[PDB]
């Protein structure tokens, strides 16, 4: 590779050298050699775009460069279009958008955050990088941008507040698991991180999310019912979720399904189910059908509790806990 | 707005492996690893006869911080395309399994190799390939931000036409935090009880002053060390090894170059890559310096 001089350019330019061949690369009818120089300008304007934002081993980014380029790439649509257009773009490419992009959201001025106002008047942003896990070239880097996204509360609103939040469901259980493990994180975060918007959603939802959940909790896949179960656990001992869990531990059929949880095969399946469990029967106002379940199993809980999980040797929680729930249910009384 | 919507069709024709247990028949054990809860595999890819590697973890034997430590080496693997970093076919659950897929090695590992016949260390050009090759792919995950951590030679694989792959991916650690790199990173290997003769007396010192890249510079010298007397240094030597670590001239030099106790001092692979020891210089001339070696081508159920 004869190696020539790189001769410099301003952000303007390379926003405008970028516009330029991505719209050649969009085209079908080209030759592959007018493809071919496309692709290969993508692939440099978009180096560069990263070095003004990241700079170098040598140079760190100088502001104003930073901040002509982010004003032009917001002037220019090129955002949406390189999200829109992730496909069209090479390996590295592709990889330098996902970094591009990460690095433009979190720019700060003042209190204020200028990308997540901007992605607010371009939603579809969102819905392009979700819509990304179906496709396996673009799967991975769609991810890291989504889950940079979703740091921000009103990015993070808009997702679960969306039709296009459920496909999450089929996402989590691709069989591409590299995908599917991705797509489970940023599942995770969004119910999560952000624990009032969290709450409000699962309030508001809360008959088709627990009616898709369940599901999960049925997966034929290993680790989609541990790491499901697990979440479960997590979000009813919430204290943000409290009326949510009050609302889940009421009824019969999740009483069921985590009583035989408890008796699954996989000894670290069988222990996340503990946790849940648990919080039915620490309860102090079981609902009937609940206490007619206790009532009778009530001898069977106590001998199963008693001998379960007994090499769990000094996880002091867990001893005290089944300790409290064999007397709990001993305790209950027929009316 | 494109108008490249016929992409399914516009290739296809051809890539991924079928990400599904049934499409592998599992041969022999060719090797163990992750504290010896992975077996690898060789393995028939059924729909084209191919031979390649599975590697197999029982994730009911796995803590949850196990699980993720492993979800990790196959977000980093994705990342990287490297003509000598092992590629990833697939990846996918067979049911209570984490199944890896990559492509099989015919050469096996620098250690194999060491330990089926070159016993007493390898031929110095054989180390000047290998080593090449090494530097080449960390070069590449360098320049990624990111710090590989168990450079040696069974993390160097050789394949049927000499080619070499750096592995080992499991223990990469980024040092991108909040988006911007870091000058250096404290995060002690985790798992990595075995691989601590090749670490660098900066890795090792936790609670001290942390590392960057040319830590795995150091290590590049061990492997060179392992690979030239076909024992790596400070084996058997108790935890406490930490205190020692604090064939032609030109490889004289450049291993007394990676094993420089200041970090600062030590190149980088890319200007290393420019050292005297490699004049001496690929998918041809290895497969013959390897010879004579040949490769094959309890209570009653609930009531409701
Ligand atoms: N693609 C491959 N082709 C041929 N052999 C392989 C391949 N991958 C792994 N092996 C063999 O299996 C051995 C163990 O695999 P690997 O080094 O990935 O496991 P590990 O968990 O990193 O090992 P350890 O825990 O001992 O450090 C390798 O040293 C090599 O001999």
């Amino acid at each position: 590779p004869f190696p020539f001089g790189k001769s410099h350019k301003s952000p303007a330019d390379i926003v405008k050298n970028l516009k330029e061949s991505m719209a050649v690369l969009e085209k079908q009818d080209i030759s592959d050699k007018k493809a071919e120089k496309a692709t290969e300008e993508v692939s440099k304007n978009l180096v560069a775009m990263k070095e003004i934002l990241y700079g170098t081993n040598e140079k760190e980014p100088q502001t104003e460069a930073v901040a002509q380029l982010a004003q032009e790439l917001y002037n220019s649509g090129l955002l949406s279009t390189l999200v829109a257009d992730l496909q069209l773009i090479d390996f590295e490419g592709k990889k330098d958008v996902a970094q591009i992009f990460n690095n433009i959201l979190r720019r700060q001025i003042g209190t204020r955050t200028p990308t997540v106002e901007y992605i607010c008047t371009q939603q579809n942003i969102l819905f392009m990088l979700l819509k990304g896990y179906e496709s396996p070239e673009i799967a991975l880097n769609c991810g890291i941008m989504l889950r940079e996204c979703i740091r921000h509360e009103p990015l993070a609103k808009i997702i679960l507040w969306s039709e296009q939040f459920y496909d999450f469901f089929r996402y989590v259980e691709m069989s591409t698991f590299d995908i599917a493990s991705d797509a489970f994180a940023t599942f995770k975060d969004l119910l999560t991180r952000h624990k009032l918007l969290s709450a409000e959603f699962l309030e508001q939802h809360y008959d088709r999310f627990f009616s898709e959940y369940e599901k999960l909790l049925h997966s034929e896949n290993y680790v989609t019912k541990r790491q499901s179960l697990k979440l479960l656990g997590e979000l009813l001992l919430d204290r943000h979720n409290f009326t949510i869990m009050t609302k889940y531990i009421s009824k019969p059929e999740n009483l069921k399904l985590m009583m035989n949880l408890l008796r699954d095969k996989s000894r670290n399946i069988q222990f996340e189910a503990f946790h849940v469990f648990k919080v039915f029967v620490a309860n102090p106002n079981k609902t009937q059908p609940i206490l007619d379940i206790l009532l009778k199993n009530q001898a069977k809980l106590i001998e199963f509790l008693s001998k379960f999980q007994n090499d769990r040797t000094e996880d002091e929680q867990f001893n005290d806990e089944k300790t409290y729930l064999v007397k709990q249910i001993r305790d209950l009384k027929r009316p | 707005a494109h108008h490249h919507h016929h992409h399914m069709e516009n290739l296809y024709f051809q890539s991924s492996f079928l990400p599904e247990g049934g499409c592998y028949e599992l041969l022999t054990v060719i090797g163990k690893g992750f504290e010896d809860l992975m077996t690898v595999n060789l393995a028939r890819y059924k729909p084209t006869g191919e031979y390649v590697t599975v590697r197999r973890i029982n994730l009911e034997a796995c803590s949850n911080e196990m699980v993720t430590f492993l979800q990790g080496e196959l977000h980093v693997s994705k990342l990287f395309n490297h003509p000598n970093i092992v590629p990833y076919r697939a990846t996918f659950i067979a049911d209570n399994e984490l199944w890896v897929v990559t492509s099989f090695m015919a050469y096996g590992s620098a250690k194999d190799l060491i330990c089926t016949h070159f016993m007493d260390g390898m031929n110095e050009l054989a180390i000047a390939y290998i080593l090449q090759g090494v530097l080449k792919a960390l070069d590449y995950i360098h320049h990624m931000g990111y710090v590989h951590r168990s450079v040696k030679a069974s993390h160097i694989l050789i394949s049927v036409d000499g080619k070499v792959y750096l592995s080992g991916l499991r223990s990469n650690l980024s040092m991108i935090s909040h988006g911007q790199r870091q000058r250096v990173v404290h995060d002690f290997p985790k798992y990595s009880v075995k691989v601590l003769p090749w670490l660098s007396p900066e890795v090792l010192q936790q609670n001290l002053q942390g590392y960057d890249a040319k830590s795995d510079i150091y290590s590049v010298g061990i492997t060179a060390c392992e690979l030239a007397n076909g024992h790596v240094p400070f084996k058997d030597m108790p935890a406490t090894q930490m205190l020692l670590e604090k064939f032609s001239p030109h490889f004289h030099h450049f291993v007394e170059q990676c094993l420089q106790r200041n970090p600062d001092a030590r190149p980088s692979a890319s200007t290393l890559l420019n050292h005297s020891f490699f004049k001496q210089i690929a998918s041809e001339a290895l497969p013959e310096l390897l010879r004579p070696v040949t490769p094959i081508t309890e209570v009653d159920d609930w009531e409701f």
